[PDB]
């Protein structure tokens, strides 16, 4: 009927491939990000474990630069291309302006890239969708999200991926400002957030702070498991 | 390009579960679509090309209508099938014709020619967006350490030489006639040629012919230009031949 | 007097047989599932 | 279904590409790799598919290849297809090595060549390739190294994998055999030819089945080297004795 | 299903291209031809379509040199080999202009499936409908080869292909020797050639072509009915 | 169900069933449309479903001013008594799932009003034949276990060809529209059936529906055996459109 | 019914030698509004009737500006409408500075014609959707030409394109023979009696819904809007 | 029947034929008669020019157009189509004389003109042309010659021809001619006779008679006919009608 | 068509067989849903509350008026419904890609002074799977013997098969169609023989002609199919016939009213000048 080709317009007025493309998302781990005063904590649950694999290679929190991140939940050999690109922008923005990239301009940066692909017949969208952080130049926390037809918006606390309402829910109900206080606080909001729907913590999450001036941090099992019993306690 | 049809037989570049091309088969019935038939005679110093002419009108002006033509001064042409790639191959023979002459140095041979026609009609079989040409050449010409040499060459890209060669509708018949004759002997004069060539024609269309009705060009080694035979010159060999 | 079907309203360069494009028709319908905006001119200025 | 098939720039209602699900399980029907990380060396074993009475044997190997001074790779899948990409892996190798004058790291190989194998199944009117990849190396970052390739471009590192026919028994053995940190080569060799063994359900094993290729570091170089038949009859006889007193 | 087997882009759902088949298919309606290694030489022996008398015997061969150790033998579809047979020459002549040697067998192999390859990836063409085989000798040591239409190159020691090369295979599996020599190598040719010819063989309806350490030599008809008349 | 024109319904006990089927080319519609003009049937009933398209329009076999103003709707039923034969013509096209249940609907219909025979006209596509029937006679038959050994006598006397089976053997008809469920139900239900069709194109069918008829006619013997044989209906005309526009050539 | 195959694309001929695509857009001249151009021995005069999606809403515009001595009329769609303005602008702009001349009309038609003939024989493309009516004054006197969706153009004397403008064709040919003699005013006048056989009997023409367009012997192209037209419409009838 | 092989140009049917073409040169058929006749010392065209609407001038949407100096055409079909072939007719003859410096016989231009109407029927991103015409002229040291070329691409010299809707009467009504023995002022009547007779009025309500000729009277330049022999002819045309 | 060079593509079929010849729980839920979405619901609008029982089971009916499309709801609505009392009864509700939402509407009126006669008023479209389903809650199952349906619709004259060209055709004109039960005789000549009526005015008519009920219809081929003066003025002489000689009363304010409306119409999209 109407959802064959890209540039066909249903008679309601809808685009239905790119809608298709969306759906993907839908079925990756599931991802969650909280926005702190000093503070920005990523959190990607791990889907399945394999004993007989290398946890180094199938991460999926990579760092865009000294002050951006990126967290994304989809087609994994597609997300690669996409951080590629968004790494050489970054280090080409700093060689016509000194000023460091700023998040909202590597997101736009971002959702163009990712527009330009849902123009033609002959390619076919990107199915990802990311979750990007970091910090400005004069030290204003942000957060932002990234969909396959190419809009951005910015949030306090989001979740993508599959299982997604149920976090988002959850992050509603429990965000608020004096729970927010420390980094503490923050990063176990952000655990509590991945537990509702993990099967059992510490073995299947996995997460990033980064603080403020200063480089990304990959918490440890050690440190998971010592806040996944306080939090217990 | 607005795609391709679906299906083992609308299109060029898609084969048949036993492996074969049909557009190909259908361009080689093409052919027919004229309803003449041409024969060529190699002799021992001369080549011979007879061809039907139909004038169906009487408004037509007859001087207009031939199928013999002339690739270079010294090789001659002869053409069955539709008319416009007829001339359109001719018109592309004549350019590769000139090509090799200016990048070689010296005339191109016959063989050379047919091979660079099959090479090109080729080409055609294996893309989507052309087609084959409804045609097969035959030509004629003398080398220089070899006496008279006659090619053919077909829609498939599929080239040969030959010692006496027909196209058209009656070809089985023909090619069955030249063999029986071949077979018994080969030596013949230029007289001979001309006499037999123009006898398989008669003899399997079973028409008596009349000078305004056949076409004539010679090829020999005293005068190795093309030329063309008149309608005096026609009337008597035909008379010869009655008598 | 028989009835068959017809598609003349999925390509941008195709005429329906009354010179109706439907690639156009359907885009403007796409509008519809937007928010309302109001506009207001007035010799004072203008409102939105 | 049948109305989403036709080409690879097409998005199933719940964001599926089933071209690229068909393009890999075009690798079910090739012949068995296996590869096992040990503390002193890297292994790859492959199985024999060209075994008719009238073929040759010219070349150096069937389907162990040579990318670099340091690294190895094994196909599965279609020959015409594999050709490029090994064609292209050396070319990659060396440009880096001129840039650089350094030996170029393996997992930077590995994601150079997946990129290309995954730009082909964004833009239409191309096929994607039908070849799935298997690297061994040493580097001085991290050591013997193990990855996988998939003509859906994606890849991963591991310590015990298998590609091709019968996989899933090949895999659900290794995870029940293979210990962690106290593997030698020696005991690697013994439990590949097992699980071939197993895996194998046409006849006994014979030498002439089975190539086998070993890497490892010797005073300062990388030597990669193929067993031979000597070799290989020595290992299956053990192996067939050890069963013997088994039982 | 027929959903799959038009376009030669296109994955079967068991992951199967069927085009390429179809073109092994035309591959395997062809002329037979045979090759067989024997210790010091190749020989290579083939059919012809033309078996008539109006045919001349200068005009166009199916057995062709492609440098003075190198030559070949097709079966299929013979427009797609007069276009891989030119472009085999020219590579020949540029490895040995950047080498100033000449070209091992095995490197030419390599780069004829290569060229073969690229037309079974592309919407928009058509595989070529032929299969070739290739011999040569190089530092003491014949070499026999076979590329297909898919770009797969085997290296064989005794082949048959064309129609009824299932037969011709057993049969050479059936009298095949690996210290055998040139003089009994032509002769399975002969004998293997003959059982699948169904009209009387004589020395203008086939093509013989060996290969030794003097070089890559086509036997004229007088040498091809000596030894025709040898096996009776 | 069948509603009478009349008041009550005729019977059908001993007779033929002639029906269409809304395959590729409408090329047995056609064939239904020169059968009943030909042998000059009259109406009795109509078939009321809610699986059909609407359509309305007068009467498409007028041949004087009296008749030529008389509705017809998308499905009617006509018979001739003489000659033991009634006839159902569709002008419509099914609706997205109303196919299997007007399969079983007029299944149960033939049943229970007592016909003996069921013949059907239909197509297939012509572009999905391999080598084996390219070379092959266009028409192909199908019968049922159930048939009269008579018939099966005949048909071999008539030296006709057989439509080849697939293997998933199963009979697979591209195009044909309701005809293979057609017969694999009356194959559950045994009821005897034939099935007749042609290799046809999307385009002019005229010359594909006269050719079916004749193909039937070796058969049936409708008219005696051999321009004039079969009656053109006066609706077969302005098939390609209206007149061209003034100023274009 | 037979015709689903044949009327997808302007590459394709149908089997009674016809392009049914040229037909169908030839019918999208009738989706506007009527239009009316005439001319006189010295004038030459073009009236167009003006919609308005609401009464909110100012009314679109039909008669556009070419050159000092050349303006145009619109019926059909509008980006076509557009696409063809810019290229008349930029064809006399180029042979004003190349010649300093003015491009004479019959050469501007020939190459509107030329340029909208090429999509109609090619793939990937559409024909356009418009019908024009030219009012001009070169050293030959005034000109009234039309042009066709099918790359079709005549020289006429006096006409009308739109949607019902058979009235005003009936109109113009019962009162042709009295056009060469008039003046400006009279001439404006038969105008706007021609044009006003469009509308239903029992609505009249006022100042917001009618167009203007004159170009004369020492007068350029001028447009009269609103206000302007008032003078014109003084003298009317009362819809005889 | 070649239904299913008749949607390209580069299709053949099971019998060798391309549909495309044919339905191309059905399509000339759709157009009023155009008549050609060659004669001892000039050649002579006429063409039946329907009439539209009475609101049209007198010189609108034509029929014969000036190639050049020395030729004349006349077309029949699509009438864009025609003005595109003329187009490319005086862009032929206008590179000639710039490249060789003397008028263009008309026989390398017909090879010319024929060949690019043949190429358009090979590719399937276009399209056939959808008309025939004919071509005229004179010189002192050639004679007249006069040509046809059709949708296939297919040429041919003339002793008199027709190409329209009405082409088998007219060629009926020409073959009881001795125009080899006759002159341009003799041929202008017989040429309006027949294209009066030609002409059929229930269902074509009116026509305008078009002539123009090319030959020694007019010292080989191709001119439209005066009007008072015009006139004359029509006049004689007419009185031979009763 | 093809998205890329020599793409393989298959011709349309005018038969409908190349979508049905195709034939897990969640897609026979999602079926299920689908279908539930555009059910047809018959409701009053007083209290919002389906009818269990069909309308014209509920009351006696003598004469039932039907008008499709923008002009016949402008036609009965300036000329017949202007001089009485009319209580609405019910109204439909439907949901599809052509009627978001239910200027769509179709309401159902009686006559106060004479509760026999009914009206219909339908602008939005009913698709071909909700055709059947509005017969059956309109009509019901069993029929009544006395009833009279007029129907009245309009169409685009580029659909009218004849032998010269479509523009030289003098629209708009009126055609008509009547079942065999209908004694008397239409105002206009009857439609001719290669012309064929689809949609919802075939469907009423096949009702009827199946069930034995008088019934007509009227039909409008004009070249303007949005809200016109011409188009609504082109069905005037309906009102001398029996079906509504009884109803009309006053034609210079019907006139004034039709002209009111004329200039509030709905804005049209700026595609054409």
């Amino acid at each position: 009927s109407y959802d064959r080709a890209i540039t066909v317009f249903s008679p309601d007025g809808h685009l239905f491939q790119v809608e298709y493309a969306q759906e993907a998302v839908k079925k990756g781990s599931t991802a969650v990000g909280v926005r702190g005063r000093d503070i920005v904590v990523l959190g990607v649950e791990k889907k399945s474990v394999a004993k007989l694999q290398d946890e180094r290679t199938v991460r999926k929190i990579c760092a865009l630069d000294d002050n951006v991140c990126m967290a994304f939940a989809g087609l994994t050999a597609d997300a690669r291309i996409v951080i590629n690109r968004a790494r050489v922008e970054c280090q080409s923005h700093r060689l016509t302006v000194e000023d460091p990239v700023t998040v909202e301009y590597i997101t736009r940066y971002i959702a163009s890239l990712k527009q330009r692909y849902t123009q033609s017949n002959g390619r076919r969208p990107f199915g990802i969708s990311a979750l990007i952080v970091g910090f400005d130049f004069d030290g204003t926390p942000r957060l932002y999200q990234t969909d396959p037809s190419g809009t951005y918006h910015a949030w306090k606390a989001n979740a993508i991926g599959r299982g997604a309402k149920s976090v988002r829910e959850f992050l509603e109900k429990n965000y608020t400002d004096e729970a927010i206080e420390t980094d503490d606080l923050t990063i176990k909001l952000v655990i509590k957030a991945l537990l509702e729907v993990v099967q059992s913590g510490g073995k299947n999450i996995e997460l990033a702070v980064m603080r403020r001036d200063q480089s990304l941090k990959i918490l440890n099992p050690e440190e998971i498991e010592k806040y996944v019993a306080e939090i217990e306690k | 390009s607005r795609g391709s049809s679906a299906g083992f037989d609308r299109h060029i570049t898609i084969f048949s579960p036993e492996g074969r091309l049909y557009q190909v088969e259908y361009a080689f019935k093409a052919i027919n679509q004229g309803g003449l038939t041409s024969v060529a005679v190699r002799g021992k110093d001369c080549a011979v090309i007879v061809t039907q002419k139909k004038v169906p009108d009487k408004l037509l002006d007859s001087s207009t209508v031939t199928h013999l033509f002339k690739i270079t001064e010294n090789i001659g042409c002869v053409m069955t099938g539709m008319t416009a790639d007829s001339r359109s191959q001719v018109q592309r023979a004549r350019y590769e014709a000139a090509n090799w002459k200016y990048k070689y140095g010296y005339e191109i041979p016959v063989d050379m020619l047919c091979k660079r026609i099959a090479d090109i009609s080729q080409v055609y079989t294996q893309n989507a967006e052309m087609r084959p040409l409804g045609c097969c050449m035959i030509l004629i010409g003398i080398d220089e350490e070899q006496g008279p040499q006659v090619y053919k060459c077909d829609p498939a890209g599929y080239y040969c030489g030959f010692k006496a060669t027909a196209a058209g509708v009656k070809q089985t018949e023909s090619t069955s006639f030249l063999e029986k004759k071949v077979k018994k002997k080969f030596d013949w004069t230029f007289e001979q040629t001309v006499e037999t060539a123009i006898t398989c024609l008669s003899t399997v269309l079973s028409i008596d012919f009349k000078p305004s009705e056949i076409e004539v060009g010679v090829v020999t080694v005293e005068n190795p230009k093309f030329r063309i035979l008149t309608e005096a010159e026609i009337d008597a060999h035909l008379v010869a031949l009655a008598e | 007097m028989f009835l068959t079907r017809s598609e003349y309203d999925r390509g941008v360069n195709t005429f329906s047989p009354e010179g109706r494009l439907f690639q156009v028709e359907y885009a403007i319908e796409a509008i519809k599932l937007g928010s309302t905006a109001i506009g207001i001119q007035t010799s004072e200025g203008v409102c939105l | 279904s049948r109305r989403y098939d036709s080409r690879t720039t097409i998005f199933s209602p719940e964001g599926r590409l089933y071209q690229v699900e068909y393009a890999m399980e075009a690798i079910g029907h090739a012949g068995t790799c296996l590869g096992i990380l040990a503390n002193d060396g890297v292994l790859l074993a492959a199985e024999r598919r060209n075994i008719h009475k009238l073929l040759d044997e010219v070349f150096f190997s069937e389907k162990i290849y040579k990318l670099n001074e340091d690294m190895a790779c094994s196909v599965a899948g279609i020959t015409s297809d594999a050709n490029v990409l090994t064609n292209e892996l050396r070319l990659i190798a060396q440009r880096y090595l001129l840039q650089y004058q350094e030996p170029i790291p393996c997992e930077q190989l590995v994601t150079a060549l997946c990129d290309i194998k995954q730009a082909y199944t964004q833009f239409g009117g191309k096929r994607p390739f039908g070849v799935s990849l298997l690297y061994i190396g040493w580097d001085k970052h991290y050591g013997f190294q193990l990855y996988q390739s998939d003509p859906s471009g994606n890849y991963g590192g591991w310590k015990a994998t298998c590609i091709g026919n019968n996989s899933a028994a090949a895999v659900s053995m290794l995870k029940q055999d293979y210990k962690e940190g106290e593997m030698t080569l020696k005991s690697a060799l013994a439990l590949a030819i097992k699980v071939l063994n197993k895996t194998m359900d046409v006849s006994k094993l014979s030498a002439e089945k089975v190539e086998i290729a070993t890497l490892t570091r010797e005073n300062g170089k990388t030597v990669i080297r193929v067993l031979k038949q000597k070799e290989v009859e020595q290992l299956i006889k053990k192996h067939e004795e050890e069963e013997a007193k088994a039982e | 299903e027929r959903g799959y087997s038009f376009s030669l882009t296109t994955f079967s759902p068991s992951g199967k291209l069927v085009q390429i088949e179809y073109a092994l298919a035309a591959v395997a309606g062809g002329a037979p031809s045979v090759g067989i290694k024997a210790a010091n030489g190749v020989v290579l022996a083939t059919e012809k379509k033309q078996k008539s008398i109006l045919y001349d015997e200068r005009s166009v061969h199916k057995v062709e040199p492609i440098t003075k150790h190198i030559g070949l033998v097709y079966s299929g579809m013979g427009p797609d080999y007069r276009v891989l047979v030119h472009r085999a020459r020219k590579l020949a002549q540029q490895y040995y202009l950047v080498y100033q040697e000449p070209i091992p067998t095995a490197q030419l192999v390599q780069r004829v499936a290569s060229v073969m390859q690229e037309y079974t990836q592309s919407g928009g063409v058509r595989p070529f409908g032929v299969s070739l085989l290739i011999c040569g000798w190089n530092e003491g040591r014949p070499y026999l080869f076979q590329s297909d239409p898919s770009g797969a190159y085997f290296a064989w020691k005794a082949t048959a292909m064309g129609k009824n090369y299932v037969n011709g295979k057993t049969f050479l599996e059936k009298r095949y020797n690996e210290d055998l020599e040139l003089e009994d190598a032509i002769h399975t040719a002969i004998l293997t050639l003959k059982e699948s010819f169904e009209g009387q063989m004589t020395e203008d309806n086939i093509e013989v072509g060996i290969c030794n350490e003097a070089g890559f030599r086509r036997l004229t008809p007088t040498e091809v009915k000596d030894y025709l008349a040898a096996i009776a | 169900m069948f509603v009478p024109c009349g008041e009550s319904a005729p019977d059908l006990a001993g007779f033929t069933l002639l029906m269409p089927a809304v395959s590729v080319g409408n090329v047995g519609q056609l064939a239904m449309d020169l059968i009943i003009s030909t042998l000059n049937m009259s109406k009795i009933g109509y078939f009321y479903t809610d699986c059909l398209v609407p359509m309305v329009g007068n009467n498409p076999y007028a041949t004087t001013e009296g008749n030529s103003t008389e509705l017809s709707i998308n499905a009617e039923v006509y018979s001739l008594p003489s000659r033991k034969l009634v006839a159902l013509q569709l002008r419509s096209i099914f609706i997205k799932y109303k196919s299997k249940p007007f399969c079983e609907k007029l299944l149960s219909w033939v049943k229970s009003s007592g016909c003996a025979r069921v013949i059907v006209l239909s197509s297939s596509h012509s572009y999905q034949r391999n080598d084996l029937q390219l070379r092959s006679t266009p028409f192909r038959y199908l019968l049922t276990p159930s048939m009269q050994k008579s018939v099966q006598n005949k048909i071999k006397s008539l030296n006709w060809e057989e439509m080849e089976k697939s293997r998933c053997f199963c009979i697979r008809i591209p195009g044909g529209g309701i005809t293979k469920t057609l017969y694999d139900e009356s194959c559950s239900k045994e009821i005897q059936m034939a099935v007749l069709l042609k290799f046809v194109s999307e385009g002019d069918n005229i010359p594909d529906a006269l050719g079916l008829v004749e193909y039937l006619n070796e058969w049936l013997q409708i008219l005696k055996p051999l321009a004039s044989r079969w009656k053109i209906p006066s609706s077969w005309r302005l098939l390609f459109g209206s007149g061209l526009p003034p100023a274009l050539f | 019914m037979f015709r689903n195959q044949y009327d997808n694309d302007v590459t394709v001929w149908s089997p009674q030698g016809r392009i049914h695509q040229i037909e169908y857009a030839m019918e999208a001249v009738k989706q506007g509004s009527a239009t009316v151009g005439l001319k006189s021995k010295t004038h030459a005069v073009l009236v167009a009737l003006k919609r308005a999606q609401s009464e909110l809403a100012a009314h679109q515009k039909k008669i556009l500006h070419v050159d000092n001595h050349i303006g145009i009329s619109i019926a059909g769609l509008t980006a076509d409408a557009r696409l063809l303005c810019n290229f008349m602008r930029q064809e006399c702009l180029d042979s004003r500075f190349v010649f300093d001349r003015p491009l004479p009309v019959s050469r501007l038609v020939s190459l509107i014609g030329s340029k909208t003939q090429i999509p109609t024989q090619r793939y990937g493309r559409r024909p356009y959707g418009v019908g024009l009516l030219i009012a001009g004054y070169d050293d030959m006197g005034p000109h009234i030409f039309q042009t066709c969706p099918s790359a079709n153009y005549f020289d006429c004397r006096a006409m009308s394109i739109g949607a019902r403008s058979q009235s005003a064709r009936t109109y113009l040919e019962r009162h042709m023979s009295e056009f060469m003699e008039c003046n400006l005013n009279e001439l404006v006048k038969h105008g706007l009696r021609a044009l006003r056989e469009t509308l239903p009997a029992e609505q009249d023409l006022t100042t917001k819904n009618v167009s203007i367009g004159i170009v004369g012997k020492d007068l350029e192209f001028t447009i009269y809007d609103d206000d302007d037209v008032s003078p014109f419409l003084e003298g009317l009838e009362e819809r005889p | 029947i070649g239904t299913g092989y008749d949607l390209s140009a580069s299709t053949f049917s099971p019998d060798g034929r391309v549909f495309q073409v044919e339905y191309a040169m059905k399509a000339v058929e759709n157009s009023s008669t155009a008549i050609g006749i060659r004669c001892k010392d000039g050649v002579v065209f006429g063409v039946e020019k329907l009439v539209l609407s009475k609101l049209y001038e007198e010189g609108s949407n034509k029929r014969l157009f000036n190639v050049d100096r020395h030729v004349g055409m006349a077309v029949a079909g699509l009438l864009a189509d025609a003005r595109s072939l003329a187009d490319i007719a005086r862009e032929e003859a206008s590179n000639f004389r710039s490249n060789f410096g003397y008028n263009i016989p008309l026989k390398h231009l017909a090879d010319r003109v024929a060949m690019y109407v043949h190429a358009y029927t090979l590719y399937s991103a276009v399209r056939p042309f959808g008309c025939s015409f004919m071509l005229g002229s004179y010189s002192v040291n050639d004679g007249a010659q006069l040509y046809m070329i059709d949708p296939s691409g297919v040429s041919y010299g003339y002793w008199g021809c027709a190409i329209g809707k009405a082409r088998q009467a007219a060629k009926t009504e020409i073959e009881k001619l001795q125009m080899k023995e006759m002159t341009c002022r003799d041929i202008v009547k017989e040429v309006a006779k027949i294209i009066y007779i030609v002409h059929d009025e229930v269902k074509d309500k009116a026509f305008e008679l078009e002539l123009s000729w090319v030959g020694e009277l007019t010292n080989g330049r191709h001119e439209i006919v005066p009007k008072d022999i015009r006139e004359e002819a029509e006049k004689y045309a007419k009185e031979s009608l009763k | 068509a093809a998205t890329f060079f020599g793409e393989v593509v298959k011709a349309p079929c005018r038969a409908g067989t190349e979508d049905e010849e195709e034939e897990t729980p969640e897609d026979r839920e999602v079926r299920l849903q689908l279908a539930r979405k555009r059910e047809v619901r018959l409701l009053r609008r007083q209290t919002k509350t389906s009818l269990e029982v069909s309308l014209l089971e509920k009351y006696p009916c003598s004469k039932f008026i039907i008008a499709i499309g923008n002009n016949a709801v402008a036609f009965l609505s300036s000329f017949v419904m202007n001089s009485g009392v009319w209580e609405e009864v019910g109204c439909a509700k439907l949901w599809n890609e052509w009627c978001r939402t239910t200027e769509a509407f179709c309401v159902f009126y009686h006559l106060k002074s004479n509760p026999s006669v009914f009206l219909c008023q339908c602008s939005c479209y009913v698709a071909e799977d909700q055709q059947y389903q509005w017969l059956e809650k309109v009509f019901g199952s069993c029929p009544r013997k006395n009833m009279q349906i007029t129907i009245l619709t309009c169409r685009h004259v580029t659909d009218y098969k004849t032998s010269e060209s479509t523009g030289s055709l003098p629209s708009p004109f009126l055609r008509a169609l009547k079942t065999q039960n209908f004694k008397d005789s239409a105002c206009c000549p009857l439609l001719e023989q290669p012309n064929i009526v689809h949609d919802l005015p075939a469907a009423v008519l096949s009702y009827c002609q199946v069930w034995k009920i008088p019934a007509i219809l009227y039909l409008c081929y004009t070249d303007v199919m949005k809200l016109d003066l011409i188009t609504v003025e082109a069905f005037k002489p309906i009102l001398s016939t029996r079906s509504l000689k009884g109803l009309v009363k006053n034609i210079p304010q019907s006139t004034e009213i039709l002209k009111k409306l004329m200039t509030t119409n709905e804005i049209q999209s700026n595609i054409y000048t």
